[PDB]
DNA sequence: AAGTCCGTGGTAGGGCAGGTTGGGGTGACT
């Protein structure tokens, strides 16, 4: 991922956006995300 | 959410609740895209046909919430709105074209296990994920059928072919919206409902494992009717407006 | 598949640009 906005106006958060502390950060998958993944095939 | 399930704790940490102060009621969903910017639907703040017209002081936002009711100490956070920006091309009468608003928090919110922003799509994520049959995730505390739920609901819905969207409604739809939901012949069901409007339609990239908000819950004829689909605001298409508002008026 | 359409009101002012707004894409239609 690469940033698009200026943190001064946008705020913090963009660098690490869309990665959940309790799932992606822990290498745990939620109970239905697999459904999404399988739809992209 | 109709035909959904209970969200797991921390499953949608960009979920935001948009409340009216007095009398206290849940108005809409919304999403956290940074420590101080929130995305929602324009009609949540301004919709003259329902004499809906809201200023910054009328509203409250609650973040990091699982249970609709009880206060969740050291988990949820309260915030006030500094300023609201509705898209100038928002059409509240004909077709809800460009149904999007940006909302600036009066102070930055701290991130946690329960509070974390969603990514905004770029051209390539739009090109890769916006395909008929590809599924995204809708979340909210709106009605379970056409009883508002105890805890946040989640359902996964396929993006639909454009010609089907168009034939599903008399409304003159535009390139600034898309539709999602199962067809009658697919057997499966599910949809957003009243109270889910303004919440995010998210999608997980198989390329970088990140969640992207591709859509905003905008409008639908009833909820979960056969031959009807939920309409979502096309976030990527409006990303330039987002950037301009944030550049021109941020912190 | 040569191309052509996506602004002057509309959701709405003062004006024919552009602004927080008429870009370019899941392009669509012929
Ligand atoms: C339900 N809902 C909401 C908000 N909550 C919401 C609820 C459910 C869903 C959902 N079912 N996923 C998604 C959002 N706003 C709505 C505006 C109209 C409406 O304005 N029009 C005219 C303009 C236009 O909508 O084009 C329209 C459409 C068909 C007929 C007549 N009128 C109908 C329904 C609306
Ligand atoms: C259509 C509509 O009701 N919009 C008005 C808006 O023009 C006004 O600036 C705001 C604050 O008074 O209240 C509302
Ligand atoms: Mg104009
Ligand atoms: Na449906």
């Amino acid at each position: 991922y690469q940033t698009f906005f200026n943190p001064r106006t946008f705020g913090s958060g963009e660098a690490d956006c869309g990665l959940r502390p309790l799932f992606e950060k822990k290498s745990l998958e939620d109970k239905t995300e697999r459904e999404l993944l399988e739809s992209y095939i | 959410i109709v035909e959904g399930s209970d969200a797991e704790i921390g499953m949608s940490p960009w979920q935001v609740m948009l409340f009216r102060k007095s009398p206290q009621e849940l108005l809409c969903g919304a999403s956290l895209i940074s420590d101080r910017w929130v995305l929602t639907a324009a009609h949540c703040l301004l919709y003259p046909p329902w004499d809906k017209n809201f200023t910054e002081n009328d509203l409250l936002v609650r973040i990091g919430k699982h249970s609709r009711t009880r206060y969740e100490r050291n988990i949820e956070k309260i915030s006030m709105l500094e300023k609201i920006y509705i898209h100038p091309r928002y059409n509240w009468r004909e077709n809800l074209d460009r149904d999007i608003a940006l909302m600036k928090l009066k102070k930055p919110v701290a991130f946690s296990d329960y509070i974390h922003p969603v990514c905004l799509p770029d051209r390539e994520t739009a090109a890769s994920l916006l395909q008929a049959g590809y599924k995204g995730r809708v979340t909210g505390w709106g009605n379970l059928k056409e009883g508002q739920p105890s805890v946040l609901q989640v359902v996964n819905l396929p993006i639909v072919e454009r010609p089907v969207c168009k034939d599903s409604t008399r409304i003159r739809i535009t390139d600034n919206m898309f539709c999602a939901g199962y067809k009658p012949d697919e057997g499966k069901r599910g949809d957003a409902c009243e109270g889910d409007a303004g919440g995010p339609f998210v999608m997980k990239s198989p390329f970088n494992n990140r969640w992207y908000q591709m859509g905003i819950v905008s409008w639908g004829e009833g909820c979960d009717r056969d031959g009807k689909y939920g309409f979502y605001t096309h976030v990527f298409r409006l990303k330039k407006w987002i950037q301009k508002v944030i550049d021109q008026f941020g912190e």
